[PDB]
RNA sequence: GUAAUACUCACUUUAUUUAAUGUAUUAAAGUAUAACUGCGUUAAAGUGUAGCAUAAGACUAUACAGUAAGAGUGAGACCUAUCAGCUAGUUGUUAAGGUAAUGGCUUAACAAGGCAAUGACGGGUAACGGUAUUACUUUGUAAUAUUCCGGAGAAGGAGCCU
């Protein structure tokens, strides 16, 4: 269906290629999932020689960590603030690698400093994802604490 | 070809196995196992050509479904079982044992033993590194772990296993002034004595005095100590002398 | 917190971590510098710049392997990429003589070497991994054109 | 069919998967359908409804060797100027998806790069590549469907299950 072979491509001086074998099954492609929110759904795969994977259609209560008094605890999922490569993910709220979101911060207990002061007063805090969610099947992330905080603010809708 | 062979052909079959290129086409591909594909033999072939104790197919399976051949101590009765090098193979019945090494002229040989070399066994370390929980690991040639040994063998040592209780006995130490014994390159079969030790060769000193250099990884050391030889050595010696002694011993020397 | 080079993501190294609150010096004492072949050093702008590369061997990921060849430059406009010229000489049996051959090979050149390095002048390259279409070895080292025969006054003596 | 991505040789794979083999580590009551018995169908090829129908079976995980395979880098190889300019996913940067895995392998955004008289880009072949082996020789030429190793296809094309 999805080849990932080279043998179509044009050479380095820009001449025309010519093929003479026919597809091969050894380098094999599937489609992309894109990963929502909503109520949970987890789908298996099958790869080469046994070795499943997952791969995750609708994703909720992803698990984050606390930098600063390090602990792990789970919170919800709300919108998404900012995609790099596309900025259409942000109307359709996909989730993958490196997307900073809105969190619950219910369970969460945090330290007191001047920065997530005020928006603790309100529910929702910062967190970015640092797991391929379509191959893992689950996602995890770090909180936004200090200038990492200052650098993705600059880029949001405003 | 979507997949593995199972087919080998006797004209590409290592000529080490001494079979005649003759009126046969195919020849018996071995099972996988401990050894590489160079120092491995098929068991077949030992009851029928070097040992001589068979005659056709059916007297093969007769001697091995009685329960009699043991190598390394266990029972087997598969034919395409590897032989691999310097396994002991033996007997229960008329007391015969044999240890397996190459000779003179890069072919397999088999020398009847003593039942106090028959116990033991060599092998040669390659890695060595400590496991889960905390526990030391030593790794050989054919693929055996062992742990709990002696802190002072090195990577490169050679050990004696028991061959019964599968425990590490005793080591020879990898240094310069050994005997030495080689079983792959260019040159097979040589005994020799360390006097150089490179990075990645070792000149060494054949017993008439000769020279010639070989990667690490090809030799095995048998001894710190010419006075130790832990086995027993061939007939030969693994002397190999050269095409002009050959023309000499035939028409006597020259007079100069 | 550098803008050399522009960003879409945050600029952090792998496997580095430490406390979000944190001054420059403690940011600087804890680049990881990486560990090279024999013969090779590593320059002194690999350690005080503040630039992070994905595809630069010093501070980075990509693992040098494999055998070591040289050239000339011959063009510099694109960015990060330099094409080396190689020379070669072959051997024809009948005529029992020489003829010469050239190739082209685009290496990739690290943000270290940012003013030095100009047009006419020999590099010593390693080939690692795959990096692009085209793209296969590193810039490692680096000397200047000779100077044999030109005019020199005498100040220049 | 393919003038090189195929083949030969020298290197890398910390960038990867492996049933059957060897040595070791670990863990341990309930629930269908067949064959059978019995009613049938159509020119043929095959198929249906019952007997709460009824059996054996199915609901541990990893290391290191060992075989097998995938993926890269570089060098070599027929005739033609009445074929002198060619290339736009084409060359590079950042980011993501996908694969067992590196990689414009695919997609967004930006930039203008990449190759050539040391022959690019085109056209032809009554072109499967090496090799064991034959001739003729003063530094080597010519044949090699034929023994063996390697690659591709099952009227022509495409797609997929286990
Ligand atoms: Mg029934
Ligand atoms: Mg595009
Ligand atoms: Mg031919
Ligand atoms: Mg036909």
């Amino acid at each position: 269906g999805i080849n990932h072979r080279g043998e179509h491509k044009r050479k380095k001086s820009g001449g025309k290629s010519v093929l003479h074998r026919k597809k091969r099954n050894n380098r094999r492609g599937s489609q992309m999932a894109a990963t929502k929110v909503g109520s949970t759904k987890v789908v298996e795969k099958r790869a080469r020689g046994g070795n499943k994977k997952y791969k995750a259609l609708r994703l909720n209560e992803g698990e984050f960590l606390y930098k600063s008094g390090n602990i792990i605890n789970s919170s919800k999922i709300i919108e998404v603030m900012y995609h790099p490569t596309n900025n259409d993910y942000v109307r359709t709220n996909t989730i993958t690698k490196s997307s900073v979101v809105k969190i619950s911060s219910e369970g969460i207990k945090i330290q007191d400093e001047e920065d997530l002061k005020e928006m603790y007063e309100k529910g929702y805090l910062y967190a970015v994802i640092n797991s391929r969610p379509g191959q893992v099947g689950k996602a995890e992330g770090e909180i936004l604490q200090g200038s990492k905080l200052e650098f993705y603010t600059n880029l949001f809708k405003k | 070809t979507g997949g593995p062979r199972k087919h080998l052909n006797r004209k590409v079959a290592p000529t080490s196995w001494k079979l005649d290129k003759s009126i046969g086409t195919y020849a018996i591909r071995p099972h996988s196992g401990p050894h590489k594909k160079d120092l491995c033999i098929p068991l077949a072939y030992v009851l029928e050509k070097f040992l001589e104790y068979a005659n056709n197919r059916k007297e093969i399976q007769i001697i091995l479904k009685s329960k009699n051949i043991k190598i390394n101590g266990k029972i087997i009765e598969k034919r395409k079982y590897p032989v691999g090098f310097g396994d002991v193979l033996s007997i229960i019945k008329t007391d015969e044992h044999y240890r397996v090494f190459y000779g003179v002229d890069k072919n397999f040989t088999f020398i009847k033993i003593d039942k106090e070399e028959a116990n033991f066994k060599l092998a040669k370390v390659t890695n060595k590194k400590v496991m889960y929980e905390n526990v030391p690991y030593i790794f050989t040639n054919d693929g055996a772990c062992f742990k709990y040994c002696d802190p002072a063998i090195n990577i490169n040592d050679t050990v004696k296993i028991d061959l019964e209780t599968r425990l590490v006995v005793d080591y020879v130490s990898f240094k310069e002034g050994d005997v030495v014994f080689v079983m792959r390159g260019e040159d097979t079969g040589r005994v020799g004595i360390i006097k150089k030790i490179q990075n990645t060769t070792v000149i060494c000193e054949d017993l008439s005095n000769k020279e010639f250099e070989t990667s690490i990884d090809s030799m095995i050391v048998i001894g710190d100590n010419e006075e130790s030889l832990l086995i027993s050595l061939p007939e030969e010696k693994g002397i190999r002398l050269t095409a002009l002694e050959e023309s000499n011993l035939k028409f006597g020397e020259i007079v100069e | 917190i550098d803008t050399t080079l522009k960003y879409k993501i945050f600029p952090e190294q792998k496997g580095v971590s430490l406390d979000p609150y944190a001054t420059a010096e403690e940011l600087k004492a804890s680049r990881r510098i990486n560990e090279m072949r024999e013969g090779f050093t590593v320059p002194k702008t690999a350690i005080d710049a503040t630039y992070i590369d994905k595809k630069c061997p010093f501070t980075g990921d990509v693992k040098v392997t494999g055998k070591i060849f040289e050239g000339v430059v011959y063009k510099m406009k694109a960015d990060k990429t330099i094409v080396v010229r190689i020379n070669r000489l072959v051997y024809n049996k009948k005529y029992r003589r020489y003829g010469r051959r050239h190739t082209n090979v685009s290496t990739h050149m690290s943000p270290c070497f940012e003013g030095l390095i100009h047009v006419g002048d020999t590099v010593i390259c390693g080939e690692t991994r795959r990096l692009s279409k085209t793209k296969s070895s590193v810039v490692l080292d680096f000397r200047k054109k000779s100077t044999e025969g030109n005019f020199k006054r005498l100040e220049d003596f």
